[PDB]
């Protein structure tokens, strides 16, 4: 569920055939008319302007959104040699194949809102019903339940659930109610609000989020707090640690190119070697520029080619070269590039391995990754440590707070 | 269906 930004594109008609575009859809099927195929002649002309998936909403200023299929065809037929198209890219931004939380098929936001309202109204609060619902609904479904709750009760859902839930259970439920950008931005402000900084949390978010995720994060951070994320990062960091975080937080990393640039993979690997292990000291800006700007699939091969030049891998080299917040930052970044699910499985184990529980990290990883790569986090938590992530959550938490985390885990092993 | 131009 996602409609892109509108764009005006002018096309031309070929002598053999026509505009060179196949279309499908219409108001009969409750779907817009979308370009399905682009011919090789008009492929080079419309490179970057029109793509398969664009929904033609206006033709020469005529709104063809609520129109049928053959009605839109006849408009393109009876047009001149050129047509100006207003298009909007239809994508499928919600969803992931490796999330543990599955979409509830018999979903009804009005019924779930009423069942939660009666669960809040029950004396002592029926937290079990609230947990069994919100932990088995996708984030997009939770927003619908919040809108249905306020529609029926004239009261915000998150404010009523804060009055009904307490402890770590409240933190889990209230975290699931925020959108991914809302939740990531709220956790970022928490790492910087005050006179100190939770570098462990600031590093975890900035190093692991992708370009698309960081774009919406920077947007909602300015909307919720009236300050750009880059300013607060600058105010809370310093030195080369500030440089690495501000650069990573831009989300302007190169997209994975269609070619495997072998010459750049060897040159980048040798550059990292010459900038650290080979020389006295470290060329920190060279390490920053390479690991922040290149794509992840490129840097994965770079780090393997780096094992050809250095007797220590990138992680071991980072330990021997830099220290403190800069070292920890680079270590988290390389883990996210090499194997991001293993990065999270390692952080989950560290949050529970000792006395007590670092609940701040356990909750955030279970909330933010339940619909991204939790299935991959689980498969490697079991592989490395011998027992399931379910087993560790079972041993480290109790009560309804345990039940919610095990729901976000999604199963044993 | 699918029309082509
Ligand atoms: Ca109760
Ligand atoms: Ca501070
Ligand atoms: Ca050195
Ligand atoms: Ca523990």
């Amino acid at each position: 569920s996602h409609m892109g930004g509108e764009r005006t594109v002018t096309i031309r008609r070929q002598t053999v055939g026509g505009f060179g575009l196949s279309i499908k859809g219409g108001a009969e099927h409750n779907i817009p008319v979308v370009v399905s195929k682009i011919s090789k002649e008009q492929r080079a002309e419309l490179s970057g302007l029109l793509f398969i998936g664009d929904a033609i909403l206006q033709i020469n200023g005529i709104n063809v959104r609520k129109c049928r299929h053959e009605e839109v065809v006849q408009v393109l037929r009876n047009a001149g040699e050129e047509v100006t198209l207003t298009v909007s890219f239809l994508k499928r931004a919600p969803g992931s194949a490796y999330g543990s939380v599955k979409a509830y098929t018999n979903f009804d936001a009005e019924r779930d809102a009423l069942n939660i309202e009666t669960a809040i109204k029950t004396k002592g609060v029926d937290e079990v019903t609230i947990v069994n619902i919100l932990t088995n609904r996708s984030n997009e479904q939770r927003q619908d339940i919040a809108f249905a709750y306020q529609r029926r009760t004239k009261k915000e859902l998150a404010s009523a659930l804060k009055s009904a839930l307490s402890g770590h259970l409240e933190t889990v439920i209230l975290g699931l109610l925020k959108t991914p950008a809302q939740y990531d931005a709220s956790e970022l402000k928490a790492s910087m609000k005050g006179l100190g900084t939770d570098e462990d949390s600031l590093i975890e978010i900035i190093c692991s989020r992708t370009n698309q995720e960081l774009q919406e994060i920077n947007r909602v951070y300015k909307e919720m707090y009236k300050t750009d994320l880059e300013k607060d990062i600058i105010s809370d960091t310093s030195g080369d640690f500030r440089k690495l975080m501000v650069a990573l937080a831009k989300g302007r990393r190169a997209e994975d190119g269609s070619v495997i640039d072998y010459e750049l993979i060897d040159q980048d690997a040798r550059d990292l070697y010459d900038a650290g292990v080979k020389r006295k000291g470290t060329d920190v800006p060279k390490w920053i520029s390479i690991m922040t700007e290149r794509s992840v699939p490129h840097l994965q091969k770079v780090f393997d080619r780096y094992k050809s030049y250095s007797p220590y891998d990138m992680l071991e080299s980072i330990r021997k070269e830099v220290k403190g917040d800069l070292e920890n930052a680079f270590l988290n970044l390389v883990q996210c590039i090499q194997n991001k699910p293993l990065y999270f499985a390692d952080r989950l184990y560290d949050s529970m391995k000792g006395k007590g529980t670092r609940d701040k990290v356990l909750i955030r990883i279970m909330v933010s990754r339940s619909e991204v790569d939790m299935l991959k986090i689980r498969s490697e938590f079991k592989r490395k440590y011998g027992k399931s992530l379910y087993y560790y959550i079972q041993q480290d938490t109790k009560g309804d707070y345990q039940k919610a985390l095990l729901y976000l885990c999604g199963g044993d092993d | 269906p699918e029309t082509s131009v």
